[PDB]
């Protein structure tokens, strides 16, 4: 398929014309990367009674 | 032909290939393979419905997918001289990949019988365990694989040669060769005396000879497509690439069952 | 003919000052767990 | 005579054959060249393991030729390690008595 | 290169009579700088030719200020500066210390 | 957009979306990282209320995210699948539907590892997961399967990539381009790929080996039935040691390209760069029991091995020498690519040299399951391949996203990472020497002293992580005012030192390879005529 | 029955995706998308009683 | 003997093997750090007078005269590291004549010893399994995850032969004064030899990932003059 | 001094010993069939094989002697 040029055309994400802002995307992308050995050390650590 | 026309075309070789979905799809069915193993295996799922709806997804994909290959190659004529050598190297690596796997089942037969434990009894067959004596049916495995070799070669011969029922004949023969080796190995494996589960001999015998089964069943589904599309004209006398990679690989899985037979039949009782 | 200064002094006066540098860069670069021992307590002091 | 001597070399000379048989049959196969490689491989290949199936019936032929020498193998120099294990126990046992 | 430092001359000097603009000259300017060798006075007068030739006056001034940088000594420099004064005044280039007094 | 992203079958996309996976993964690793060495601080539980299981669940995933999911699909899957067509002349690779599904089966992985974690305990055995540790005696439950799904759809992507680029390097190098005159980086991923090809079966043998003795009642490496467990360390270390030389032969090619674009001069010997290179990976087939020197081999055995593992300083030591004669003599420019190439060339040595220490059996088993061998794998993985990895990214960014980064916000992380990473590493080596086992979350209050400075380290690398991740926001919003203000190098080559500033601009890019002369975010058919090479 | 040229003419003089030119694509294309949703759904489903300790009723 | 704050270098050495071992590699890091200064010094003095230069010397590629010597200076450094080392190597394998053996068993997160000599009057084998003291009751001036309830007492000046396997799980007997390192796997018995040369404790710890209880897993050693090891072996 | 252990042998001269109390064990009971009781070298055998094999396999394999599973030939 013909596909589009440009400079903000070769990533999946929408940076510029967003109804929201872009940090939100941006930095929400990384803190769920962040935040997934927390969510594990919550549910094993609940799962043996410490919490 | 003219500069005007000559543009109208692709100036390189190579196919580039549509956007196609059987990417993500098989993906999703390998995760929902795994997901579903994972867990009829430990009891948190009832039957095995999962699994094996999992698998008949799967193996539908691949389908789908491979019906799109022959489409790109027969209704499109998309594969010049250049994807023909790829899609040759790219199998020749494949099967290089999968000899190495059993390469590492067979040292893992070396390992267990060079010297055997003492929980066996410095002894190989262990004892109690009946072997499987190599000349009874192994021998006649053994000879409907050499002569499907033979076979398939005058098939694809006489597919070069101009000859339709001569090589369909052939190809008939070759795939129903295959599944008699396939029968046989069922008949040897229900009677057995020994399991899978009869210690680290069972283990390695059935691994090594259970793959080497698993190869066998879908060689007789490439050869049974091949005789599909050999019947309905597809294939042609000098363009028949996907028949190529089923010769080649009938005779490496000709090789590795001879390996398979000295090791685990002549020179491990 | 050998024109000008000598080449064991026109290459001597520019790496004799390196050698230093290289020196201190080094000793900073391998020697930095000296300075948390020197502050430590079990130095005991 | 020669008979066990390279009977115990017997799946390292079969092996050797099946590498002499290929690797010979190649030049064989390749002095004729119309072939593309692939067709000459895998019918070198082709002849060559007919002839390694059939020299490993000839090696149970000589299997059977081969132990009408000594009857009841597999055990009879377990006897050997065994007995002197034993009595190499012995050479031990006595002079830690007398000495 | 198995070269010798007169064939290094002599293949220079006509690579430098061969240029026929501003990219050709400074070009080859560059890759006769790009050696392990100072140029003889030689190489150095036909290059201040070829950039007259060209008409490129901070060339000029830029090949003293090349061997300058590749020279050992300020007195080899200073050497050069001696014999390769008739032509410096004769095209009349200045150098660049004297141009941009620090 | 459904199509251009999950119907993908272009190579440039599939890279990006590797890289997005690969980044988001090293987040997810970094943070196991950062909660590892923050219950390593003190002695005594500090964070985890005891459970050293969780502790060992995620050590295990710090070690398989940051392997499988960052460094290999980040070098091998984001930098080969863009880069070796735009540097052979391809106009894709062969085999596009295979590239794809090499992509999407690592999200798969992703979410089977995750859950893993979830389920009853967590597999928590190392990422060697030994027998009979890892059997279901010791590890009841459907943490230890899915963990080995995840290594098996990893396997499967980088087996399938791996006979991608193969065959996309063997059959579709443009019109001038022998085998003799390819780029250093190409030759990396052609090495690296033929590794991943004769490895990576012998790891999905003896994994799915274990798989049935976990789940199928059969015994591999199951002692009361005639298994070995030392079986499994063969078997894994036939694997893991090309696993290692995978992970860093990128990394050469990365700082072959860099060091020699910003030294503005070739790179001395090139040919033997690429012997060196194939001799690397010929020999790490030769060497594998060296992580099996401890588990009662002969003697003849360990002397062996300890002379395979000796001679492949002989190849190192000649591309490094080689990168040491490529910097000299030249003009360079101090980027922040050079940057991280002159710190690799520096902490991989130091890597290496604690790697020969190791290399003797004779010495190893004063070193073995110490933090001794921690820090020589982790100088060689987190200043080797991540310090290339960088590299690659602050070289290769501006081109094929078409938006300049922030200079000195990139010269500070680089000096960020290169602090706190050797504050966490460079103590281990005392750590290990002085006794101290791994994989342990406890110790003797007398290790205390190093752990305590490490893990203040650690917070110094994901600092310069999170300044990583601003540096990406800035370039993705204000990337294209960077070009205008003077916040980044628009050109990584100065003009010659004859060279007008207008006489430089009609040749802007002086480079040997063809990524820097396309079109920036080049195009979606770049090479519609092909190149052609003289 | 060679329909390969009067196959070559309808998908090579087509619009629609490839996997759905000929024919008999409806047949196969609907029930395979509703196989794999349930397939791809109902594993993800029992993973919440898999991370509780759940396990299914079988006596 | 035991680990102290702040250390960089190895535990004093108890055994011949311990002492060769710290010998072997301190002549390997003679040449490691010959090697390390000579690289850090070109990288040092060539960023420093080369990102100054402007003139990049861009025709220097093959160097055909010294490439043969840092392939073949490389090879004779390893030649010379690894004379030694195959020579240690040759010597720590042989147990030749060794007056004591010990079987060392890893359990799950115990260790169990066993004299098996019948050099008692007893006659009878001495096992025993050593727990670590748990947290809660170290009394004072104890080590913490260093201490055990009970404790493996060998005497000095005696070739001692460890014979070592596990039950369940790989577990690793390592002393790293005493240095010895060896894999106890629960299928086979490894055996390594040592000879105390002084009197001592000497600790070490389990160097395999054993589980959840991997940590809380030590040696202890208690090296004795030969009468008090008689007279403890008496008891047990 | 009173201390006298099992030496080294030819046979098992390398690290791993475990055919050497396993063949002392098995050489062990294979004597009291052909020997009998009361054999005064059968104790070089007994203390080879009790001086660096473990009690759990020792207690095994006489378990299994008594079974009819021992993988030996000491009838
Ligand atoms: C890829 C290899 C890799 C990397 C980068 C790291 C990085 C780090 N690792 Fe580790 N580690 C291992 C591989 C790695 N590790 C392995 C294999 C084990 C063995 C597990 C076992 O024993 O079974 C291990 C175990 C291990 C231990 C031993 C603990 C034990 O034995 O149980 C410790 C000690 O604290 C540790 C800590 C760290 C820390 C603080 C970092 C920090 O350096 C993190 C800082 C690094 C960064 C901030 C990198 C930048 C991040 C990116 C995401 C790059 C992005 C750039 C682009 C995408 C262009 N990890
Ligand atoms: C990035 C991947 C990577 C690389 C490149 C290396 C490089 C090397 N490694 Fe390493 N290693 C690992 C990853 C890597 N390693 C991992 C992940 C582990 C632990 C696995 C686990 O247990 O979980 C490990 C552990 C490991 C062990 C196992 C020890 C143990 O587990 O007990 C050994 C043993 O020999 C070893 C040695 C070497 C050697 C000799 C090199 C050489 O290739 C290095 C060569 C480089 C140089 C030698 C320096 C440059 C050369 C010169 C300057 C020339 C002059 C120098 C000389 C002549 C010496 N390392
Ligand atoms: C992927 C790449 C890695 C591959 C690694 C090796 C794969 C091994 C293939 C297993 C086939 C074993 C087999 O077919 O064994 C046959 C056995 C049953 O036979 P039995 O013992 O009941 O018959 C003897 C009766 N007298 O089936 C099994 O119980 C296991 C089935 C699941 C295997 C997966
Ligand atoms: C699972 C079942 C595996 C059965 C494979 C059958 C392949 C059918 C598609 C086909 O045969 O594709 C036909 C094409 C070429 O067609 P052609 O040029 O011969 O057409 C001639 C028109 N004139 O061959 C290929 O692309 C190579 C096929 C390799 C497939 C390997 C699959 C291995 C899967 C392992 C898991
Ligand atoms: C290479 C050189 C590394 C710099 C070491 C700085 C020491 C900081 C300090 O100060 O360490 C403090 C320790 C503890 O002091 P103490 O217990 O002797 O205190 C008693 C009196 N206060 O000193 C030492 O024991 C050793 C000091 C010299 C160390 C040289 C040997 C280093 C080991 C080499 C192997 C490790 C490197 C591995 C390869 C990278
Ligand atoms: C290069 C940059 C390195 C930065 C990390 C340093 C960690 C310092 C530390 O960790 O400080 C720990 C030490 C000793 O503390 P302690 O063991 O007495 O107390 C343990 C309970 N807190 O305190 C100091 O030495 C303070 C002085 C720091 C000097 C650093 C000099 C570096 C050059
Ligand atoms: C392991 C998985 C099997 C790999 C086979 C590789 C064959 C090499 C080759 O020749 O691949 C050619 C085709 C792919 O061709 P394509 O559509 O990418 O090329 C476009 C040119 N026509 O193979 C396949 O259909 C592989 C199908 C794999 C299905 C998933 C199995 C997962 C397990
Ligand atoms: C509190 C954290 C640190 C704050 C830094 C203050 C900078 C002061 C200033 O305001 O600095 C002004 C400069 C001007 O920028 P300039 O270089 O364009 O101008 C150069 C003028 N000559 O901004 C900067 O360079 C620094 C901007 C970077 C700030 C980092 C943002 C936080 C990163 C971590 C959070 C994101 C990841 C988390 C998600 C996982
Ligand atoms: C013991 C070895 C340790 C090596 C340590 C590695 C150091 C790496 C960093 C320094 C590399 C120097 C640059 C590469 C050499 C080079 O530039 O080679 C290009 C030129 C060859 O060109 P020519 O024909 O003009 O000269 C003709 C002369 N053969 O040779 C040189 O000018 C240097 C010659 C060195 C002679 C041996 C010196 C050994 C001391
Ligand atoms: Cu026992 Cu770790
Ligand atoms: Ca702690
Ligand atoms: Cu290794
Ligand atoms: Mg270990």
């Amino acid at each position: 398929v013909h596909f589009k040029d440009g400079v903000y055309e070769n990533i999946p994400f929408k940076v510029k014309g967003r109804k929201t802002p872009y940090a939100l995307s941006h930095f929400g992308f990384f803190a769920i990367g962040f935040a997934v050995p927390f969510v594990a050390c919550y549910v094993q650590l609940k799962k043996s009674g410490a919490f | 032909m003219t500069h005007l026309e000559r543009s109208r075309h692709q100036q390189h070789p190579f196919h580039m290939v549509m956007p196609s979905p059987w990417p993500i799809v098989v993906s999703f069915a390998l995760l929902s393979l795994a997901l579903s193993t994972a867990l009829t295996m430990h009891g948190y799922i009832g039957n095995m419905n999962m699994v094996y709806l999992a698998l008949f997804v799967l193996l539908t994909s691949s389908i789908l997918w491979f019906r799109d290959i022959v489409a790109e190659a027969t209704y499109l004529g998309d594969h010049t001289m250049a994807v023909r050598k790829g899609i040759n190297l790219g199998f020749l690596m494949f099967v290089l990949s999968e000899v190495l796997i059993f390469a590492g089942l067979f040292w893992a037969y070396f390992h267990s019988a060079m010297s055997p434990d003492v929980t066996l009894g410095a002894c190989w067959p262990p004892v109690g365990i009946e072997a499987v004596q190599p000349t009874e049916l192994p021998l006649l495995n053994t000879i409907i694989l050499l002569s499907s070799g033979a076979t398939v070669t005058y098939s694809h011969h006489a597919l070069i040669a101009g000859n339709r029922n001569k090589a369909l004949s052939g190809l008939l023969i070759t795939f129903w060769l295959i599944v008699i080796f396939v029968t046989c190995q069922y008949i040897e494996y229900t009677n057995a005396a020994f399991t899978i589960s009869d210690g680290v001999y069972g283990s390695v015998f059935y691994a090594g000879t259970g793959l080497h089964f698993l190869h066998m069943v879908m060689l007789a589904a490439m050869l049974g497509v091949n005789y599909w599309r050999m019947r309905n004209y597809h294939l042609t006398a000098g363009h028949h690439v996907g028949y190529e990679t089923t010769i080649i690989y009938t005779h490496v899985l000709d090789v590795i069952w001879l390996f398979l037979y000295v090791v685990f039949y002549w020179w491990g009782v | 003919g050998r024109i000008g200064e000598s080449w064991v002094i026109t290459e001597g006066r520019r790496l004799i000052p390196e050698i230093f540098q290289w020196s201190a860069v080094l000793s900073v670069c391998l020697g930095w767990p000296g300075a948390v021992y020197f502050f430590s307590k079990a130095r005991k002091a | 005579k020669f008979v066990e001597g390279l009977s115990n070399n017997k799946y390292k000379i079969i092996t050797g054959a099946w590498a002499a048989s290929l690797y010979g049959s190649w030049v064989i196969v390749n002095k004729d060249p119309i072939m593309t490689k692939a067709q000459k491989i895998v019918q070198a290949r082709m002849y060559a393991q007919f002839i390694t199936v059939g020299l490993l019936l000839a090696s149970v032929g000589l299997s059977m030729y081969e132990n009408k020498l000594h009857p009841n193998k597999q055990k009879v120099n377990e006897m050997r390690r065994w007995e002197n294990a034993l009595r190499v126990a012995e050479e031990e046992e006595r002079l830690e008595k007398e000495g | 290169d198995e070269e010798t430092f007169e064939e290094f001359t002599a293949r220079y000097e006509k690579e430098f009579d061969e240029a026929y603009d501003l990219f050709e000259v400074q070009r080859v300017l560059n890759n006769c700088f790009s050696y392990d060798l100072v140029p003889a006075p030689a190489v150095i007068e036909k290059a201040l030719r070829a950039a007259r030739r060209v008409n490129d006056l901070p060339t000029a001034i830029r090949v003293f200020e090349a061997l300058k940088y590749k020279v050992e000594n300020e007195d080899q420099y200073k050497a050069y500066l001696d014999e390769l004064k008739d032509v410096r005044q004769e095209l009349g280039v200045p150098l660049k210390e004297e141009l941009f007094p620090s | 957009m459904v199509q251009r992203w999950l119907y993908s079958t272009n190579a440039k996309d599939i890279a990006v979306l590797y890289f997005m996976l690969a980044i988001f993964s090293g987040m997810a690793g970094t943070a196991m990282s950062l909660i590892i060495r923050l219950e390593l601080a003190a002695p005594g539980s500090q964070y985890l209320h005891g459970n050293s299981q969780l502790f060992n669940v995620l050590v295990v995933g710090h070690a398989v995210l940051m392997i499988f999911f960052l460094v290999m699909p980040a070098l091998i899957g984001g930098f080969g699948n863009y880069l070796l067509p735009l540097m052979i002349g391809a106009t894709d690779t062969a085999f596009p539907r295979i590239n794809n599904i090499a992509f999407w089966v690592l999200p798969m992985g992703l979410v089977c590892l995750v859950t893993s974690t979830l389920v009853e305990s967590g597999a928590g055995t190392g990422w060697t997961v030994y027998p009979p540790l890892s059997s279901i005696q010791a590890h009841s439950g459907p943490s230890v399967d899915l963990a080995i799904f995840a290594l098996h759809l990893t396997s499967i992507s980088s087996l399938l990539g791996a006979i991608n680029f193969i065959v996309t390097t063997l059959n579709m190098r443009t019109n001038g381009m022998t085998m003799h005159k390819l780029p250093l980086f190409v030759w990396s991923i052609f090495i690296t790929a033929f590794l991943l090809l004769l490895s990576l079966p012998v790891l999905s043998a003896g994994i799915t080996m274990l798989l049935l003795d976990r789940n199928f009642n059969t015994s591999f490496f199951e002692v009361s039935g005639g298994g070995d467990p030392i079986l499994y360390e063969h078997l894994f270390w036939f694997f893991g040691h090309p696993e290692v030389y995978i992970l860093i032969i990128p990394g050469f090619g990365i700082i072959s390209h860099v060091v020699s674009t910003y030294s503005k001069k070739p790179v001395f010997g090139e040919i033997s760069m690429v012997y060196a290179m194939a001799s690397i990976g010929l020999l790490g087939f030769l060497v594998w029991s060296h992580h099996m020197y401890i588990v009662g081999l002969d003697a003849d055995t360990r002397a062996y091995f300890t002379s395979a593992t000796m001679i492949i300083a002989i190849p190192t030591g000649i591309k490094i020498f080689s990168w040491l004669a490529t910097i000299h003599g030249g003009s360079i420019r101090l980027a922040t690519p050079m940057l991280y190439a002159i710190a690799f060339l520096f902490l991989f040595t130091m890597g290496g040299l604690t790697g020969v220490a190791l290399a003797n059996a004779s010495l190893d088993v004063a070193f073995h399951d110490t933090y001794y061998v921690v820090g020589h794998f982790h100088y060689v993985l987190s200043m080797g391949a991540i310090f290339s990895l960088f590299a690659g990214y602050y070289y290769w960014s501006p081109q094929i996203l078409g938006l300049n980064y922030n200079e000195k916000l990139a010269q500070i992380q680089f000096w960020l990472i290169f602090i706190g990473a050797n504050v966490i590493f460079f103590p281990m080596h005392f750590l290990g020497i002085n006794g101290m086992p791994r994989r342990i979350p406890d110790y003797p209050d007398a290790f205390a002293g190093w752990n305590y400075v490490a893990s203040i380290g650690s917070f110094i690398a994901t600092l310069s992580l999170f300044l990583f991740i601003y540096i990406l926001y800035d370039q993705l919003v204000n990337g294209l005012n960077n070009k205008v203000n003077n916040k980044s190098v628009i050109y990584n080559k100065a003009p010659d030192f004859v060279e007008s500033n207008t006489i430089f601009n009609l040749n802007t890019v002086k480079s040997s390879s063809i990524e820097f002369l396309l079109t920036s975010p080049p195009a979606v058919h770049s090479f519609n005529t092909p190149a052609v090479q003289s | 029955a060679n329909k390969v040229i009067q196959l070559q003419k309808i998908f090579q003089s087509s619009t629609k995706p490839l996997w759905w030119r000929h024919p008999r694509s409806a047949l196969y294309l609907y029930p395979f998308y509703a196989i794999f949703a349930v397939a791809v759904v109902t594993p993800l489903l029992y993973i919440p009683n898999a991370i509780r300790g759940i396990k299914a009723k079988k006596a | 003997d035991v680990p102290t704050p702040y250390a960089c270098y190895f535990q004093d050495s108890a055994t011949p093997n311990q002492e060769g071992i710290l010998e072997l590699h301190d002549n390997i890091m003679f040449y490691l750090l010959v090697i390390l200064g000579l690289v850090s010094w070109m990288l040092y003095t060539i960023v420093m007078t080369y990102s100054k230069n402007p003139i990049a010397y861009k025709y220097i590629k093959h160097g055909q005269t010294i490439e043969v010597i840092w392939t073949i200076f490389p090879a004779v450094i390893l030649l010379i590291i690894a004379f030694p080392s195959f020579i240690l190597l040759y010597l720590c394998d042989e147990v030749i004549s060794p007056a004591m053996t010990i079987k060392a068993i890893g359990y799950q997160w115990y260790w169990k010893y066993e004299y098996s000599d019948f050099i008692n009057d007893s006659g009878e084998t001495v096992e025993f399994e050593s727990y670590v003291i748990p947290d809660e009751l170290l009394e004072e001036g104890q080590l913490r995850l260093l201490d055990t309830d009970t404790s493996m007492v060998v005497p000095v000046d005696t070739h001692i032969r460890f014979v070592v396997t596990a039950a369940d799980v790989i577990h690793d007997f390592a002393i790293p004064s005493l240095g010895i390192k060896v894999d106890a796997t629960p299928g086979r018995l490894n055996q390594v030899s040592a000879l105390i040369q002084r009197e001592g404790v000497f600790y070490g710890a389990c160097s395999e990932l054993c589980g959840t209880g991997h940590a809380n897993m030590p040696i202890k050693i208690e090296a004795v003059s030969l009468p008090k090891f008689l007279e403890w072996l008496n008891e047990q | 001094s009173p201390l006298h252990t099992v030496g080294f042998d030819a046979r098992f001269p390398q690290q791993n010993q475990t055919k050497h109390c396993w063949q002392s064990y098995v050489d062990y009971h294979k004597c009291v069939n052909m020997k009998g009781e009361d054999f005064a070298p059968c104790k070089v055998f007994w203390k080879t094989y009790n001086a660096l094999c473990p009690l759990d396999w020792i207690e095994k394999w006489d378990d299994q002697r008594e079974k009819g599973i021992f993988a030996g030939d000491i009838n």
